[PDB]
């Protein structure tokens, strides 16, 4: 399923605006985590995991410029 | 006449409107006064073809009855039967037609002559009386007569209606301390109290953690309320809930539950009692109550460190934690703490909460106690909890040597007509 | 635990010298038959067999409540008396701690045992560490052992002394290697958690299953049940086969003899029949069960059953009856048959204690004709749990009479048992403040 | 009856019995002059063993009156 959804983005021809939106969402999540850190351990852990996932997605997007991996080729 | 007053009040309210006037009605006040004057009591019980016992009629005194006997004489059977009888009343009071515990197949007598088992009981409240019969035949037999529960549902209805009219109505305690009050943990060293949630819990006891939590909460309330140092606590809690809502707008179920908890904390202004029976008074009463049973110790405190709470006791010149005590004081501390927890929790209106009504069943009172402690435990328990009825068992002569002549029941085995049957007697 | 050129020193007959002599000898010969038939092995085995296991003395420093204290234990029975909070259990856990390292080193060498928990050290300001020392005497051979732990936060190290236990364990493993059915000592501990008592179809039993843990808890009861039925079926197998033939023929001869009593008492045919009966009886007596006591089967099962029935005089017999889908143990009290789940708490406690002791003793000593005569040490805490005074007065002498070669350490709480104990085996704990410091003392009566 | 049916199916064996030893118990089969354990058999032999065992068990339990219960009637499907 994951392999298929990623290929859909390639079909969608997602531009750098998707990366900018993801970065903005990551910044908003970081701000929410900082606000929650003040005056819910499971919630904090989930927020940290989501931030780590967003950072990994950002690194994958950066690696996409380096010839990416052609997920459609992997699917085929 | 409690029954007549209840009937009249129900009839009057049934054909009336404007519940505010129903609250103002003198009938409810009269019913409340009658209930308060009445005292819980279990006058007698009859046992038929249950376990070893084949036929028995027992009458119990008002304050304390103790059964002394040897091994294998049906001491625990009496307690199990009384627990079975009380289960139906508890279930009916708690919920509508809640089923209770039944009689297991092996509970009936092993002799081929017996075909069914039955237990009868009677409860008296001042002048009113009631009775209940529970039965269970053998396997593969006709004449499957049923049990009668009209009396207990009658009693229950009065209590639920009274608690419906007044939210501060008290209830009778029914608890049962079996041999299971001992474990490797010994009842020690095994998210929120949510204020007070009345417990129609099972009579047995397995977990003491509630005690710890509840105490922690009582301490935080004591510090915040009586010792101030909180300013506009309600406003601060409302601001915290507002910040939680802002974060939510900016795990979802947990956040919603935390928001509801913040609203409940902000409802402290809505509660707003700070009465004579404040949190610090309850804390001191609990601590001095526990310290009454442990003369050796000096003081008990609750210490906060490393983002956690711990209990500190002082003995002689050395401070001990809770894990380091022996089994002797572990048993006493657990039993007394749970009993006073239920008394302080189910009677939120009395000036001295250790004055309610109830019935307590204890088996093997002399577990892990040296004779010096055995010579004075019963007087301490009786004096500390005056308006409660106790039913306990023991076989140690040191326990019996300090008991009045009218409270002791002796079990004997006598062969009549070629068949050995159990009998009871008084000295 | 190594070899030497056998330094001469002076003449002696110590067990250690025999151990070293055997080690030196085995380093030369290669044939196993000679080693298995050498006289050094016979000397080592005889010395090991006649020696009796006996713990000698113990000392405690800065452990739990006790500050400094030494005890000497009798070789057959000892009883501690005191009130609550006087460290009755502390001694028992100290002994279990020191015995765990010996238990560990028999399974496989250089294997760790039980350490000291960080919350056991004394709570006073001036303490720095805690230690326990002990000594075991095998007639004329002495060993000692020290276990210690430093208080958390300190920066000075302490080690343990484990030469004696390793050396003693090597002797047991070496003897176990060259003997088919060598015995082993028995170590057990019956803590206060016997209250909790209330599969993959194992098929193989050995003497090393009882060495998994020193304490008794939970699944041992389950295994006892599995073991008991295994014994019962073995008896049935022996009850059949050729044992039936001699049973039938002798019965026929008895019938013929009964006929001789009748018919007005009737050589020739009578002489031949009598001679045949005599020959058959002689043949059966000659077999003498084939293995005699070794055959066991029925004798072991009935010895276990009668041993259990020795402590419950009000019962008549115990039986194992096969249900349609399950096995059941059936008793009989008075005139009513009972089930194991319908007993009182006291009878359950006695049933589990005696059954576990008998199972351990039988499993550990297979070669003995009567396995109930093994050596070892047994610890019991609060012997008077769920027992009425009538049974309190006679439990001690029955325990001592049934197992006569086992050392017992017992802690009690009530004066009923004290009325039936000799004065030479009573130790009384007390609290006395000396030099401004409160401390515990032990006084003989 | 079950044991004799299994023995009839496989004539290369001599007898099968359950033996309670001094410290264990096991099932012993004799073939030629060799004693073997039930657990030394391969997967194929175990499959045949349980297939014939179940078939014989059902046939015996379904014909309690016939002198030779192996002469019943029915249908068996094998995939
Ligand atoms: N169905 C039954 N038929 C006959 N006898 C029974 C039956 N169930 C139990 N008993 C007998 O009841 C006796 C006592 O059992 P019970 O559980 O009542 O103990 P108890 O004397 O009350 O307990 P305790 O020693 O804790 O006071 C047992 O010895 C058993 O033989
Ligand atoms: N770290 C410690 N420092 C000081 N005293 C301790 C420490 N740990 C335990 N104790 C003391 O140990 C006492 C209990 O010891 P112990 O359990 O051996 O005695 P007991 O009551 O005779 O035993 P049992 O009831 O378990 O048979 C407590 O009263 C406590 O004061």
């Amino acid at each position: 399923v994951f392999l298929h959804n990623r290929a859909s983005q390639e079909k969608l021809s997602e531009s750098q605006t998707t990366i900018n939106a993801l970065f903005s969402d990551i910044q908003s999540l970081k701000a929410t985590l900082t606000q929650l850190s003040a005056i819910d351990s499971t919630v904090i852990k989930g927020l940290e995991l989501s931030l780590k996932e967003k950072l990994n997605y950002m690194k994958s997007l950066q690696s996409g410029e380096h010839k990416f991996n052609n997920a459609v080729s992997l699917y085929d | 006449n409690l029954e007549t007053c209840y009937v009249d009040f129900l009839e009057l309210e049934s054909h009336v409107i404007n519940e505010d006037y129903l609250k103002e009605s003198v009938e409810l006040q009269k019913l409340i006064s009658t209930l308060n004057e009445s005292k819980f009591h279990l006058n007698k019980i009859g046992i038929h073809d249950f376990k070893r016992i084949r036929e028995l009629q027992i009458s119990l005194e008002d304050d304390l009855t103790v059964f002394v006997g040897d091994n294998g004489f049906g001491k625990s059977t009496i307690l199990d039967a009384i627990a079975i009888v009380l289960s139906w009343l508890r279930s009916n009071i708690e919920k509508e037609s809640k089923p209770g515990t039944y009689i297991k197949s092996h509970e009936v007598n092993n002799s081929v002559d017996v075909e069914y088992a039955s237990i009868d009981a009677n409860i008296k409240l001042k002048d009113f009386n009631t009775s209940i019969l529970i039965t269970k035949a053998k396997e593969g037999a006709y004449y499957s007569r049923n049990n009668e529960l009209l009396g207990v549902k009658k009693l229950a209805s009065i209590y639920r209606l009274v608690n419906k009219y007044v939210d501060n109505a008290s209830l009778p305690l029914m608890a049962y301390y079996s041999i299971a009050r001992s474990y490797i943990g010994g009842g020690v060293d095994r998210v929120w109290s949510k204020f007070d949630v009345y417990d129609e819990i099972e009579f047995d006891r397995n977990d003491f953690t509630d005690f710890f939590q509840w105490l922690v909460f009582l301490h935080n309330r004591a510090s915040q309320e009586k010792l101030s140092e909180s300013q506009t606590t309600i406003n601060a809690l409302f601001s915290d809930i507002q910040s939680l809502k802002a974060t939510l707008t900016q795990v979802i179920k947990g956040l919603e539950l935390s928001l509801k908890e913040k609203l409940n904390y902000m409802k402290s202004l809505q509660s707003g009692e700070h009465k004579f029976n404040n949190a610090v008074s309850l804390y001191d009463s609990v601590i001095n109550t526990i310290l009454k049973f442990l003369p050796e110790f000096q003081w008990i405190k609750l210490v906060y460190g490393d983002d956690d709470y711990k209990i500190i006791l002082k003995k002689g010149e050395v401070e001990l934690d809770i894990q380091q005590l022996s089994q002797g004081e572990k048993t006493i501390f657990t039993l007394v703490g749970d009993l006073a927890r239920r008394l302080i929790l189910l009677n939120p209106n009395l000036s001295n909460p250790l004055l309610g009504y109830g019935i307590v069943l204890i088996d093997e009172i002399d577990l892990h106690l040296h004779p010096q402690w055995q010579q004075t435990i019963i007087e301490r328990l009786t004096s500390t909890f005056p308006n409660v009825q106790f039913v306990i068992t023991t076989h140690s002569p040191q326990v019996l040597s300090t008991v009045s002549s009218r409270s002791v029941r002796i079990l004997q085995e006598v062969e009549v007509d070629g068949v050995n049957d159990l009998i009871v007697s008084h000295p």
